[PDB]
């Protein structure tokens, strides 16, 4: 039936039968000064999926940087580490069709629209606000080359399945759950100058619906940090 | 040990010699240099970039020839953080912590091994971050990937020398596979690309 | 449990509509759906309920309260609501994000037709709010909006201390 | 699945999983001259639920007073007693929405529209024909003050949940079953001058539907007397 | 010798042989939402004891109201409870003489300089800043009648020994330690509108010293909350 999950002072519901993807077959564990006061769900503002939407992305350490206590622990520490559980859900009827790829990409270093330059901080991440992929080649001096077909990385978008992911096909499921382990070259790092991974949501089959149906589908992203560690 | 195994294994895929650098230096005027890098050659770069992190040792072989006594050449390796020459006679050429190889023509080519030397536990092929947060020019620069620098000079007291540097990764471990690059490379210092089509085109969607 | 007249606005009090909280499918996302003070002194939405009538016969009381919210839209309607609780002295939230960072539950009407909260109530008094995290998605146009009904009852170990006249005569 | 119930020479069906409310936790029992010839289902004429319907009510001993043998046993006896099972069902699609309160109210003595007067027999009950609640204050010399908000009793309608009841929320259920025990101040009574209880059906959420859907929902009430007793 | 005491991230030293007074023979215990993140020492700004000093006082819940986390827990809660350990020390040489009474007074409601009025909030407490007793009758509309001989309460100052206290006679000791239990008429209270106790430091023998000696003696007050409790 329906499973109610409570973390801290926040509660969400998921389908009891929903599938969970554990990236690289690894669950987050501790190696430090632990903090479990932030182990709550943070629900990001929902985005609306339209017939023409090209896709959305979030950089994670940055996406939660303004979120109360999580944001404060980043601000009061020199080094830190965390794993995350990401819950992605769609609100759609049986008269809606479409298909999304929900993928977590480690070290998603992005290219600039201008070859001679590097992208700026806001074009790469707008914090808790989703960044948007383009259907066209983008342009600007500090702009990210967000054209969808290359996922902002210069690779074919159809090959992103190499990274932890789940497909959402509205005729069979409206949700995805990804457990993302800490992945880096070092045990702990500065959480403000490095994004451990990027969450990308990319439609592969356009949203479509019957003629009297709602013209958009809300997509909600809920984030739950695990095993957070900081320097003493 | 490693070679009598499938060619699909990571070590057989990556542990192949490549010419990564070609240069010249003269006995009058005066020295060559190369910062050790993995983004220098497109075929090598592409294979390594199919991974996010890698840990390996480096084997370096030098093919040196010359054109107008026995001619002696000095190859110096400066570890990350060591002093470097600016002049043919800079003091750094004599530093005890900057290993050198003295070699003469007619002998087998010079060869040295450099171990994994990063402070971190792996070299990063990609870096979604900044060396300095507020400096846009530092996006993508991971200071833990400094493999050191090579310098070459003729040892003496109108000769032209040419150097071919052969690089081979050894005992290679890799983590977190990535899609192969679709776009052509633009610069060694970036991941910038020209948007590119996913594949070649067809005239119709059907079988014939 | 009795039905709480949450939508008791001046023009709704004389109608059954006082008990019907409106939900609109084209609302601005993040806007407030409804909310109310849990003020014990003359609780405007809770003092004529079965609970409220009894507590109004005593000078002092204390215990916990159960609040149930029931969605009455069509079977194929789906979307999420944020139900947030603000402890006494905290103040009501002004935005969906502020509410999200406090104490709350995400209620998905496509999974559950109702959601139950349990809060303390004694005698500012704390607040209940509900935000439109998403709008309500439907397969077809309807001729009207969706409603939410609210119910209240004493949750557990509720006590009263000194009998007095009712103020309603 | 579906449960088929036969009483006497009448059969009805209910959902096997439907919930049953037993008023006051009490099942009807015998204390007299029993009569089981009337222990059959009596289905009352269905009422149509529209977007603007204010609600309906029935007085029970009176609602069945013309129903063949039940009506005759009332007519041929001085005193009597009975308990009832009431089955209420709605016929609606998944494209319909709305919510009803189905409640049985003991001794539902009603007020008159004119304060100086008392309501008459027909304004209080139209026998097997449902009486209708008003959205407006009613008027007349013998009229019942049927305005819905006071349930005809001078109480708030939202507090009727104190009496045996079940909610029908069309997104989850289309039915209610109430077992109503005999409740009185005396063991047996005259069944023509006293209504032991009133069945009220009051919408709390208006009927609404998709644009191509049927504009009304039938509501059917089926009554099954139990443990009927009469004087010898 | 010397005893080093660490609480949280703060350390103080006391003489190993120093005496501890436990008010009313009671140690603080828990009855609620506990918080031990504030169980650290808070050292208040030192006051200087001169030949003519009349004395000093602090209201406790208020004295710590700006102290980081303690102040925040008062601000984020409706009700709370706490006990305190108070360490009072003097820095003086063997060429100094004088004597202080260090006393904790529960419910030290103070009188106003103007009989017709009540004292204001700042005249009663200046938070972490010590309030000062006067040698003269004070005057003002909201001023506290701080004349020392009546301790601000209308009692003789020599009878304050009824409350938990310790004497500091500089020829024998330069310190006092008082453990103050929670004392009230109710289990928990609003910590902003009620001062559970007042700490008073009153000289009974004036500071005096040899002619080449330092002309003042610093008095330092260090506070350590215990068993703090707040509403959930």
């Amino acid at each position: 039936r329906v499973r109610s999950i409570t973390l801290g002072n926040s509660t969400i519901t998921t389908q009891e039968c929903a599938n969970v993807v554990v990236g690289y077959g690894t669950w987050p564990t501790y190696l430090t000064q632990p903090d479990v006061a932030t182990c709550r769900f943070y629900t990001l503002e929902s985005v609306m999926w339209q017939q023409s939407s090209p896709g959305w992305w979030w950089k994670f350490p940055d996406a939660l940087s303004n979120m109360g206590l999580f944001g404060q622990n980043m601000q009061y520490h020199y080094l830190g580490r965390a794993g995350y559980t990401l819950h992605v859900q769609c609100n759609a009827s049986k008269f809606h069709q479409g298909c999304l790829l929900v993928v977590c990409v480690p070290e998603a270093e992005m290219g600039c629209a201008t070859i001679a330059n590097k992208p700026d901080q806001k074009s790469l991440s707008n914090g808790e606000t989703a960044n948007v992929f383009d259907s066209q080649n983008t342009s600007g001096q500090t702009a990210v080359q967000a054209n969808v077909i290359n996922a902002g990385m210069g690779i074919g978008v159809g090959n992103l399945t190499i990274f932890p992911h789940q497909w959402i096909n509205l005729r069979t499921n409206n949700s995805a759950t990804i457990v993302m382990p800490y992945v880096n070259s070092v045990p702990m790092d500065n959480m403000f100058r490095h994004n451990n991974f990027t969450l990308m949501i990319i439609p592969f089959a356009p949203l479509s619906y019957s003629t009297g149906a709602t013209t958009y589908v809300p997509i909600t992203v809920t984030v739950a940090p695990m095993c957070a560690e900081y320097n003493g | 040990n490693y070679h009598s195994r499938s060619e699909s294994t990571v070590e057989n895929f990556l542990c192949r010699s490549a010419c990564v650098y070609y240069t010249t230096y003269k006995n009058h005027g005066n020295f060559a240099q190369w910062v050790i890098n993995t983004r220098q050659v497109a075929q090598l770069r592409r294979k390594l970039e199919m991974f996010t992190y890698a840990r390996f040792d480096l084997e370096l072989t030098f093919v040196i020839t010359s054109s107008q006594p026995v001619l002696t050449h000095q190859i110096m390796y400066v570890p990350p953080g060591g002093p470097v020459p600016t002049k043919i006679n800079s003091y750094s050429w004599q530093t005890s912590t900057n290993p050198s190889v003295f070699w003469t023509e007619g002998s087998a080519p010079p060869r040295i091994s450099i171990p994994f030397i990063s402070i971190g536990n792996a070299y990063s092929m990609f870096y979604d971050g900044w060396a300095r947060f507020d400096k846009q020019g530092t996006y993508g620069i991971n200071t833990l990937n400094n493999m050191g620098t090579l310098y070459m000079r003729h040892v003496n007291d109108p000769i032209v020398s040419t150097v071919r540097i052969y690089f081979k990764p050894k005992h290679v471990k890799t983590w977190v596979p990535r899609p192969p690059r679709l776009c052509q490379y633009q610069k060694a210092g970036n991941v910038n690309f020209e948007p590119s089509g996913v594949t070649e085109g067809r005239t119709e969607i059907t079988a014939m | 449990d009795s039905v709480v007249p949450v939508n008791n606005t001046e023009g709704k009090v004389m109608s059954i509509e006082a008990y019907q909280i409106p939900v609109q499918s084209n609302s601005t996302n993040g806007s407030q759906v409804f909310g109310f003070p849990l003020i014990p002194g003359a609780s405007s939405v809770l003092n004529r309920t079965l609970l409220g009538e009894i507590l109004n016969y005593y000078t002092h009381w204390s215990g916990s309260i159960k609040l149930t919210f029931m969605f009455c839209g069509s079977a194929m309607a789906t979307g999420k609501f944020l139900l947030a609780y603000s402890p006494p002295g905290a103040g009501a939230p002004t935005t969906r994000k502020e509410a999200m960072l406090g104490t709350h539950v995400i209620w998905d009407v496509g999974l559950q037709s109702s959601c139950v909260l349990c809060i303390p109530w004694i005698s500012a008094g704390g607040y209940i709010t509900c935000w439109y995290q998403t709008n309500i998605v439907v397969p077809a146009d309807t001729q009207s909006d969706c409603k939410i009904l609210c119910f209240v009852s004493a949750c557990n170990d509720f006590s009263v201390r000194m009998l007095k006249d009712t103020p309603f005569i």
